[PDB]
């Protein structure tokens, strides 16, 4: 029942051609949905998922003037934070941004973002009162307490609580039958031969989706974390994810050890051992 | 300044030799964007690379995707070679089937 | 929809 919809910008300075390039990427229930890229031969804001080609061209139309819009401010800001943080001329720097709102499984919604990074770090960011911002640096604080000034919030605000529900909600309704989906994991385990009298044992989880898991060997006396290895949740490249993770194991001595898959889109857990 | 790139090779279906399927190269937490990566087969280059589009996390690190159609046999071994600002040199690290 | 900025840096 919980929903969101999230735009990450970002525009990167190299001491390469006059000017920045600059990317938006927006995703409702964090997959990519549209995008813009100032590179492109003919910038425009482009369907990413086959729903979204509803939208006629007016639609396409406006996003992609308001990309150009951003744009140019991004271009402006860089501009400045180069003078904020004395920076000189001659270095690559990045500034980025996230911002959009995320609702309860009542639709409602359930908080606002709307934060900025400036190579890397956290700059400026809108705190959850949608009313006052958090700035670390001192360098920060100019850009504080301009947009302070100047009744940022309010607007950024409107956009939260107004557009980017509004909005997604037209979204999530143009795409009930694509998003609204869980890939369940199809866990097994394999045997690997390894040091005289010990052998390693994996935990495979394997096309699930969306990427939130979480896998446990319980030697089923109720814990190990006894350097249980594993990996990052890695894309298969077809939407699922993958993952896994293991753990050193007597040669024999092997079935007492369980291994257990929480996923969501899952009835319970996932309960497994060995098996030829 | 920059956050060095982890990287991860594995392929998108389980390996097995003589049959068609794709190897991975998994680059992420890296910072700034610009990366070069490299996908090998016993040393050399493969030539026809996909690139999935710079993306960033929630952290604000970026991300890439890098894949190509490949066959495993028992005896090639694959690799990916990551070259970034963070890094001296460039990294390299093997696809291990298992 | 995207968001739009205001005042810049």
């Amino acid at each position: 029942g919980p929903h969101s919809m999230r735009y990450f910008e970002t525009a990167v300075s190299r001491p390469g051609l006059e000017e920045p390039r600059y990317i938006s990427v927006g995703y409702v229930d964090n997959k990519e949905f549209v995008r813009f890229d100032s590179d492109a031969e003919n910038p425009r804001y482009e369907p990413r998922a086959p729903w979204m080609e509803q939208e006629g061209p007016e639609y396409w139309e406006r996003e992609t003037q308001k990309a150009k819009g951003q744009e140019q401010w991004f271009r402006v800001s860089l501009r400045n934070l180069l003078g904020y943080y004395n920076q000189s001329a001659g270095g690559s720097h990045t500034l980025q941004q996230m911002s959009g709102c995320d609702l309860g499984s009542d639709w409602r919604l359930l908080r606002g973002y709307l934060q900025f990074a400036y190579e890397g770090r956290d700059y400026i960011a809108l705190n959850e009162d949608l009313k006052t911002w958090t700035a670390a640096d001192m360098a920060a604080q100019i850009t504080r307490r301009k947009w302070e000034q100047s009744g940022a919030a309010e607007h950024y605000k409107a956009y939260l609580e107004g557009e980017c529900v509004e909005w997604l909600h037209r979204y999530l309704k143009n795409g009930n039958a694509t998003l609204l989906r869980t890939d369940s994991p199809k866990a097994h385990v394999t045997h690997h031969p390894r040091s005289k009298g010990e052998v390693t044992l994996r935990c495979w989880a394997l096309g699930f989706y969306p990427a939130d898991i979480t896998l446990t060997w319980q030697l089923n006396g109720e814990e190990l974390t006894q350097d249980m290895e594993l990996v990052e949740t890695r894309p298969a490249g077809d939407g699922t994810f993958q993952k896994w993770a293991s753990v050193v194991v007597p040669l024999g001595k092997e079935q007492n050890y369980t291994c257990r898959v929480y996923h969501e889109g899952l009835p319970e857990p996932l309960t497994l051992r060995w098996e030829p | 300044i920059q956050k060095t790139p982890q990287i991860q090779v594995y392929s998108r279906h389980p390996p097995e030799n003589g049959k068609p399927n794709i190897l991975n190269c998994y680059v992420t937490q890296f910072h700034p964007p610009h990366i070069e990566i490299q996908m090998l087969k016993n040393g050399k280059k493969i030539p026809k690379v996909e690139m999935s589009d710079m993306s960033f996390s929630k952290d604000w690190s970026f991300y890439i995707l890098a894949h190509t159609e490949f066959t495993p046999t028992e005896t090639d071994t694959y690799a990916c070679r990551v070259k970034h600002d963070s890094m001296a040199e460039p990294k390299t690290v093997y696809w291990d089937r298992d | 929809k995207a968001v739009y900025n205001f005042a810049t840096m």
